[PDB]
RNA sequence: AUCGAGAGGA
């Protein structure tokens, strides 16, 4: 399914609202401050995750390897680059219950690999 | 090259013993008031407007220099003379300096008719001066120099002198400025707020806090609002944006939203942005804010320029007050949003309020510059109003005697004598509790009020969050010293090594910042802050940069060569959220640490072997951190920081813990402060008896001050035979209670002897007390003053006689002399005179209000001193003396929160003894350990006896794994007793041995200010208070106890009605009243002529006795007061 | 302020050992050496000459009242 | 002496 991002008027740069084309029985996607249009490609309006089964992976950033409060491990190499030295911390971010789950990142520069056990 | 571990317990030390030498322990106080009058007065002076006024000609008065003098005083003649700090605690002056202030006034008339006059050195005020400060006369003094001036060289200053009474500023507790933190209040209608009190630079108006805040969950979805200032209904996040000139969605979504590949973020912003359709232009917007705020103008042009005047001053002045400043506001208000939105989606942990790192801590010189403000703001307002009044009738005037100088004068003195904060005239709305008298009772009990924080929530508040020992605390602030009472938690102490900020100027940061690869905020793309770090200096987003990495590479390098980043600088890399927040401010609490190599110290040996001759190289602590070894970390930065405890840490182990240290401790012990510093094995004991100890240890009786002949003190204590500990920390070298210690070193057994002892009390060595044991002087000053005010009434000080005195009590006044006043040797009994002091009336022509000794004290006169006040009427100080010998009732504490009294003495042949004939001093119950766990105190009795058969000082610091119970045991067995400090004891009554060892050996005691002399009271038929007939309260004021309401309850249990009746009507106010039988109300009697009648009623037959108590007469009084008819109806 | 005269506990004389016990610390003894040497064999005596604080050197720093 | 504030004790 995936998420729907906001799509803003090419004239006056304020948000396109959703709207439909009886004629056409078609979707389209409508500025009410202008009065531009535009075919939609989507189909889908709103979205919601009730689940969250959002992937942490995306939100971490490789920069976090260069973190010295951070615990490291030779256990587990990276898979991008072979480097054995890697971070590995929790996610520590609300609405994740089973949050004792490892996340890790490789230390080697310019790589920043990230992945999970 | 590198200090190996056999070394480290000295290098460590030795690095310690620099620390204290460079800074002392009042640090902060001395910083602090040395900003507020270099910097913070200048400031506030240049930053208050020039003051224009015309009828024309025209006058500006602007206000450029200041000058503050040394303290000097004017006596009657006025010849300035420079006033030492001793005079001024004599005399009861303020010790203060003149504050003189260039002004210059140019006349503007018409026709180019210019011309200024400067009036050099403008008396502008009187400040009064912290001692020890850099214009305090005691700077830069030897101790042969403080000595010739009778000062205690050991004396660490931090302190005002008002009046004669030395008042020290407590640091007050505060939320940090410029920082936006999100909370979540649970029972609220806003689900997330994020607040920030936003404060300009340099402090000109109250902190203004701005929320963003997202309405809870039950339109449609969560709507984020904006509560501004000076504005009473939320205003839509949209509006604002709009009305600072973005009007497009797609701008504030750029504003807000720095990553557009993110839905989530964006559907979450989506409500606001619906909700805000109907306004999409910045006029509108404007006009929308107008409206919505408390002043709703009629018409919608002074709306948008109230809107526009709000939005510019009032809407966060840290980012800047000045115009065309909307695109940093709007910027910054944006990542207030993002900031919510990110605690909304989970993406980011809500703030903790209770973070020190949140916190600042309100010194001397920040709270001065307050005060300064406003009483700067008050002349100048003064100086308009007199000016105005004459250039009103067309005349020059002479701003001497615009200036009233008493102003900023009486206000400092005020503000500091009474602790109440603020104006003199809101002394409700203004804080009490900053600038409390010194404590002066003991060494401990100064320095440690001298390094007091506070917390200001409130001791009704019953949220023991606040009071929680925070994790952050580590190294702040002492984990043990704080009362006992209802101010658990929130009265705090400074930990050793911990330094408050004093302040610093972002200008060289931001210079280098732009010289270096920063990117301001106005100049970018918003496009660009996604993968960018942003990079915020005291609050404000300045910019952004590209490798954050080395970046801090290089600020860190900068502040570890003094380069243009002061050491006090705190520089925080957040990793995770890609901010860069650099502080320069004043109240952020910090600690040195040793910086680490890749796991290495750079301390190496050659800076310890500098710093071990430090006496003449003049290596001193700011070498050690200008060589980039030592570094000052705040709790912030604390965050971003690997510590290494000990050294030992960062060898290479069999599974290595971090491996990537970046700090180390100097030593772990620097965590207490100044009063747990002197607790022996702390670590030993349950914590709770560490607290106890530390709140103790300042009642505890030594050497409060080397020059205390001199002062003549309210109460002072003075221990005739202290001794330095034998078993000692490693911390007190700094305290100096070596010096001035405030016990003695009492051989004492734990056992159960005779049951004296039992339930926290001790067995004392009557013998021992005999040689001085634990003896004491007690010294009280009575202070006395013959006002001449004017001629109608005028006292002096001369002997009374029985002749003219008419309140003259019956106590002899043979002990004064002519002058009126008792000469020093003179031995004086409770109710004596020592000032006969008489009045002249409008015993005839004069009344006697003569001095008398407080009651039962028993002294002997210690001197008498005479001057002349401010004002310049005879002063007289008279310093009486009593000796306190230790007797039963009397308090006594070891250093392990083992308080008790003393049950009972026995003489050295009644006490239990050793077979080489040692009696304890003390003899304590052994039932106070095993509850207590204060196994410190067994520890330190065991050392002290190794130290005492060894001739040595026992090192008993906090965590040292070079010494335990089994070495000082085995020490101990080679003097040639039990390894574990027992000792076969024989009974010193029949002189039979103790079929139980008992475990004895020197432990230093203390004796605490709580002697039951001061204490014990008694009445039968005393005093009563004026309103209510009932006894007095105090054993001062000779009053009765208090039979309370739970008094009442206990004896309704048990039944006893006529106890009740008398405890509560006959012991207390019986009275009798006369009621009318028919109206209830009570009448008039006469009992002389026996006519007794009610004016209501119109009877003078039908009346009734009746016995009440005087409190209920008054409360039916006070109820008819209320238009209330309480009958008291006998029928 | 100043040493004691006598022993808190045994009552022992200690008040002519503290000038002596100085003098024996600059001739380079140990503490207990020199407690040694004064006779203070009870570690209730050496515990008043090796505790004691002389306060009383810093109190003549002050000029007194009278010249 | 009154009122307030502060510091303490249990
Ligand atoms: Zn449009
Ligand atoms: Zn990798
Ligand atoms: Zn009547
Ligand atoms: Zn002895």
């Amino acid at each position: 399914p995936g998420f729907v991002g906001i799509r803003f008027c090419q004239e006056c740069n304020n948000m396109l609202y959703p709207k439909e084309d009886k004629e056409n029985r078609i979707l389209l996607y409508a500025c009410r401050n202008c009065d531009y249009q535009q075919e939609a490609d989507n189909s889908c309006i709103y979205v919601n995750k009730i689940t969250h089964e959002v992937d942490e992976l995306t939100q971490i950033i490789a920069d976090v390897s260069q973190d010295p409060t951070l615990p490291r491990t030779e256990d587990h190499p990276c898979q991008k680059c072979g480097h054995k030295e890697a971070v590995f911390f929790q996610s520590h971010s609300a609405r994740a219950e089973d949050a004792m789950r490892l996340y890790y990142v490789c230390t080697a520069p310019h790589c920043g690999h990230r992945w999970t056990e | 090259d590198e200090i190996t571990p056999d070394l480290w317990q000295e290098a460590c030390w030795i690095v310690i013993s620099s620390y204290f030498d460079e800074k002392g322990l009042v640090r902060q106080q001395l910083d602090s008031f040395d900003e507020f009058i270099q910097m913070s007065v200048q400031r506030i002076v240049e930053d208050a407007p020039p003051i224009d006024l015309q009828a024309p000609p025209r006058y500006l008065l602007k206000f450029e220099q200041i000058y503050l003098s040394k303290p000097t005083h004017w006596e009657r003649d006025g010849a300035p003379s420079p006033m030492m700090p001793n005079e001024a605690r004599l005399r009861n002056l303020t010790y203060s300096a003149p504050l003189y202030v260039d002004i210059t006034k140019t006349v503007i008339k018409e026709g180019e008719e210019q011309l200024q006059t400067q009036h050099q050195k403008t008396f502008i005020g009187k400040i009064p001066i912290m001692l020890r400060s850099t214009y305090c006369l005691l700077n830069g003094l030897t101790d042969r120099d403080l000595c010739e001036l009778n000062e205690c060289p050991l004396d660490p200053g931090g302190y005002f002198i008002i009046n004669g009474s030395e008042k020290v500023l407590i640091a007050q507790e505060k939320m940090a400025t410029n920082t936006v933190y999100v909370f979540a209040k649970k029972d609220s209608k806003y689900a997330y707020t994020g607040e920030c009190r936003s404060c300009l630079e340099n402090s000109s108006r109250p902190t203004s806090t701005i929320w963003v805040s997202m309405l809870a969950r039950g339109a449609i979805g969560q709507r984020i609002v904006a509560t501004l200032p000076y504005i009473k209904q939320e205003v839509p996040i949209i509006i604002v944006f709009r009305a600072l000139g973005f009007v497009s969605d797609r701008d504030i979504l750029e504003h807000i939203i720095y990553d557009f590949e993110d839905p989530e973020m964006m559907e979450m912003v989506k409500p606001s942005l619906d909700e805000a359709f109907v306004i999409q232009e910045q006029n509108v917007a404007l006009n929308f804010i107008g409206s919505r705020g408390a002043k709703p103008g009629v018409t919608k042009e002074k709306r948008i320029k109230y809107a526009k005047e709000v939005l510019q001053k009032e809407m966060l002045p840290h980012v800047g007050v000045s115009d065309f400043c909307e695109t940093k506001k709007a910027y910054f208000l944006g990542y207030m949003v993002h900031r919510l939105l990110l605690a909304a989606l989970g993406r980011r942990e809500l703030d903790d309020r209770d973070h020190y790192g949140n916190k600042r801590l309100d010194l001397a010189g920040p709270l001065l510059a307050f005060l300064f403000r406003g009483m700067f703001k008050n002349l100048l307002k003064e100086v308009r109003i007199y000016a105005q009044k004459f250039i009103d009738r067309g005349k020059d005037f002479n701003l001497e005697l615009a200036i009233k100088t008493r102003i900023i004068s009486d206000g400092l003195k005020y503000s500091l004598a009474t602790g109440n904060w603020g104006d003199q005239k809101k002394a409700h709305q203004a804080r009490a509790g900053v600038s409390q008298v010194l404590n002066r009772l003991t060494f401990a009990s100064t320095l440690s009020h001298l390094r007091r924080l506070n917390s200001p929530i409130g001791r009704d508040g019953k949220l023991a969050k606040p009071r929680q020992l925070h994790n952050t605390l580590w190294g702040m602030v002492c984990p043990a010293e704080t009362p006992e009472g209802h101010a658990v938690g929130l009265v705090k102490n400074l930990a050793l090594m911990a330094y408050i900020s004093v302040g610093s100027q972002p200008s060289p940061i931001l210079e280098f910042l732009e010289e270096w690869s920063m990117e301001n905020l106005e100049e970018i793309s918003p496009a660009a802050i996604a993968d960018a770090t942003k990079i915020f200096v005291n609050g404000c987003w300045v910019g952004i940069h590209k490798d954050p990495e080395q970046l801090m590479n290089t600020l860190r390098k900068l502040r570890r060569q003094m380069d243009i980043i002061v050491s006090e600088v705190s520089m925080i890399r957040d990793i995770r959220e890609r901010e860069i927040r650099i502080y320069t401010d004043a109240g952020r609490i910090c600690r040195p640490l040793l910086i680490v190599e890749k796991q290495k110290l750079l301390l190496k040996k050659r800076h310890i072997d500098q710093l071990k001759e430090r006496e003449y190289n003049n290596y001193s602590w700011q070498d050690l951190v200008a060589s980039g070894v030592v570094e000052y970390i705040d709790t912030l930065e604390e965050e971003t920081v690997m510590l290494a405890m000990t050294p030992d840490d960062l060898q290479e182990k069999e599974v290595a813990y971090c491996s990537t240290y970046t700090h180390c401790e100097i030593h772990p012990s620097m965590i207490l402060g100044v009063c747990a510093s002197i607790i022996p094995f702390p670590d030993h004991n349950q914590s709770p008896r560490n607290t106890y100890q530390s709140a103790m240890g300042k009642q505890a009786m030594g050497v409060y001050i080397t020059n205390f002949h001199v002062r003549m003190d309210t109460l002072a204590h003075v221990l005739y035979y202290p001794q330095k500990p034998l078993v000692t920390t490693r911390s007190m070298e700094y305290l100096r209670f070596r010096e001035l210690p405030a016990g003695i070193n009492s051989i004492v057994a734990i056992a159960s002897y005779t049951g004296y002892n039992q339930e926290d009390s001790v067995i004392m060595n009557r013998s021992a007390v005999d040689r001085g044991f634990f003896r004491s002087v007690f010294y009280r000053s009575y202070k006395e003053q013959e006002s001449k005010k004017g001629f109608d009434q005028e006292e002096v000080f001369e002997k009374p006689t029985r002749e003219t005195c008419q309140g003259m009590r019956h106590a002899i006044y043979d002990k004064l002399d002519d002058d009126g006043l008792i000469a020093p040797g003179v031995r004086v009994s409770g109710d004596d005179v020592i000032i006969g002091k008489t009045v002249t009336l409008p015993r005839y022509t004069k009344r006697d209000c003569s001095t008398f000794l407080r009651t039962s004290e028993t002294g002997i006169v210690d001197q008498v001193m005479v001057t002349l006040n401010q004002e310049g009427y005879k002063f007289c100080k008279i310093r009486v003396r009593s000796v306190r010998i230790p007797q039963i009732g009397d308090k006594f504490a070891s250093r392990h929160g083992q308080k008790g009294t003393c049950g009972i003495q026995y003489r050295q042949e009644d006490m239990p003894f050793t077979c080489e004939g040692i009696t304890p001093d003390i003899i304590i119950n052994p039932h106070a350990i095993p509850s207590r766990m204060t196994i410190g105190h067994l520890i330190e009795c065991l050392q002290g006896k190794v130290s005492a058969n060894k001739g040595e000082i026992g090192d008993a610091t906090p965590f040292n794994d070079a010494v335990n119970v089994q070495k000082i045991s085995n020490l101990l067995s080679d003097y040639g007793y039990h390894l574990r400090g027992n000792e076969v004891l024989y009974n010193g009554f029949t002189g039979r041995k103790i079929t139980s060892q008992i475990f004895i050996g020197p432990t230093y005691y203390q004796r605490l200010k709580h002697m039951v002399d001061d204490k014990i009271h008694s009445r039968a038929r005393g005093p009563i208070q004026i309103l209510n007939r009932q006894p007095m309260e105090g054993r001062s004021r000779d009053g009765g106890l208090r039979f309370g309401e739970m008094e009442r309850d206990c004896q309704i249990a048990h039944g006893a009605a006529q106890f009740l009746r008398e405890r509560l009507f006959e012991a207390s106010d019986p009275y009798q009243v006369h009621v009318c039988n028919l109206c209830g109300i009570m009448a008039i009697a006469n009992t002389r002529t026996h006519t007794y009648e009610c004016r209501g009623c119109r009877n003078k037959t039908q009346i009734s006795l009746v016995r009440m108590p005087y409190a209920c007469k008054l409360l039916f009084q006070e109820l008819m007061s209320m238009s209330i008819a309480p009958r008291m109806m006998s029928v | 302020m100043i040493i004691p005269v006598r022993c808190f506990t045994c009552g022992k004389i200690v008040g002519n050992k503290w000038e002596a016990y100085l003098g024996l610390l600059q001739a380079e003894y140990t503490e207990g050496d020199a407690l040694d040497a004064l006779g203070l064999k009870r570690y209730c005596c050496r515990r008043m000459l090796l505790a004691h604080v002389d306060l009383i050197e810093k109190l003549l720093n002050y000029a007194p009242l009278e010249k």
